[PDB]
């Protein structure tokens, strides 16, 4: 199977109320491992999971090191973006981080990224090639030439194909029962009539994970796409994670309909039927 | 500035069940901006126990937080998420709805 | 883990 890793920045700017508040997690495929807060008392990188404590003082005040010199730089990029776009200091404003690299089966590089993104919208990319960038406005452009020119994309790929990818090799071992797993979800389907001549077809998928899973709805073969009540796939807590899929249907004719869970933890794409 | 409505989610982690600790969860996903407000209710009132996930945000950099508390499910007690957000204009309220 | 170089500044 392949596997992830990924690291997420969070800095929103308090107008008035003294430093930016930064948030950092980081993630192996689904599971959250380290973390960093700017307003807990403990001002440094803290495990949230049992198989990283296993690590030593190096590794522990190594990435509070670096969290901070993360933490320091958005401080930086909040003004300068806030430039150009030419905003007053009255308002708050976030700008968001995140990269990391994937492998696949054979544990083998298979792509890395870096993306950036101010106020929600995408700002700047690093390209699949890892040597380009893709800028999404014209002041993104302005960031562009300033890394083009430094060649500062290459250290950046030399870190994505060794550090990252090498890295995450480690924890998928130290880790190997948590996160080398895969669960099946567990399926089943409700039924519960709202009205007199309806009733509501809930397709249910229990403690799986990974998270990504399609759950769909036919009916004698057509899919259902503008009545099928989707929510996103919520996280049980544990480790695995819940999803539900709905349709109101007219009281009489559920024997039409059938739901289909994908998902990799099934050895074969079930059906469920009436 | 770009603004969107969150999507609350309260359930708990296995099926209810009256006279046995369960977690009520209430998950909050697909906002923007982070500043929020989540409270969970106890028989109209706010557990004061309540811990919360860290904060992190999805590939369309909305971001996403798990609320969760350990509780003891009853038929009597009525149970639900209050959430306050920028886009919202009042403060919504779920009710957990054990069938479902 | 984390980066320990970087980008530069925007």
């Amino acid at each position: 199977g392949s596997h992830s890793m990924r690291y997420f920045f969070t800095s929103v700017s308090r107008p008035g109320r003294g430093e930016p508040r930064f948030i950092a997690v980081g993630y192996v495929d689904d599971t959250q491992f380290v973390r960093f807060d700017s307003d807990a008392a403990s001002q440094r990188m803290e495990p949230r999971a049992p198989w990283i404590e296993q690590e030593g003082p190096e590794y522990w005040d190594g990435e509070t090191r670096k969290v901070k010199a993360h933490s320091q730089t958005h401080r930086v990029d909040l003004g300068t973006l806030r430039g150009y776009y030419n905003q007053s200091e009255a308002g708050s404003h976030t700008v968001q981080r995140m990269y990391g690299c994937d492998v696949g089966s054979d544990w083998r590089f298979l792509r890395g990224y870096h993306q950036y993104a101010y106020d929600g919208k995408d700002y700047i990319a690093l390209k699949e090639d890892l040597r380009s960038w893709t800028a999404a406005d014209m002041a993104a452009q302005t960031t562009k030439h300033k890394w083009e020119a430094a060649h500062v994309a290459e250290q950046l790929r030399a870190y994505l194909e060794g550090t990252c990818v090498e890295w995450l090799r480690r924890y998928l071992e130290n880790g190997k029962e948590t996160l080398q797993r895969t669960d099946a979800p567990k399926t089943h389907m409700t039924h519960h009539a709202v009205s007199d001549h309806e009733a509501t077809l809930r397709c249910w998928a229990l403690s799986f994970y990974p998270a990504e899973i399609t759950l769909t709805w036919q009916r004698d073969g057509e899919d259902q796409t503008q009545d099928t009540e989707l929510v996103e796939t919520r996280p049980a807590g544990d480790g695995t994670f819940q999803k539900w899929a709905a349709v109101v249907v007219p009281s009489g004719q559920e024997q039409r309909y059938t739901c289909h869970v994908q998902h990799e933890g099934l050895p074969k794409p079930l059906t469920l039927r009436w | 500035m770009i603004q969107r409505t969150p999507k609350i989610q309260v359930y708990s982690r296995h099926p209810a069940e009256n006279g046995k600790s369960n977690f009520l969860n209430c998950y909050v996903s697909g906002f923007h901006p982070s500043d929020i407000e989540v409270d969970l209710l106890k028989n109209g009132e706010r557990i004061e126990k309540v811990e919360h996930s860290d904060l992190s945000f999805s590939k369309d950099w909305s971001f996403y937080l798990l609320y969760y508390t350990e509780f003891t499910p009853t038929e009597k007690d009525e149970y639900a998420c209050r959430v306050n957000h920028v886009t919202l204009s009042q403060p919504k309220i779920v009710k957990w709805d054990r069938d479902m | 883990m984390m980066w320990d170089r970087g980008l530069g500044m925007m």
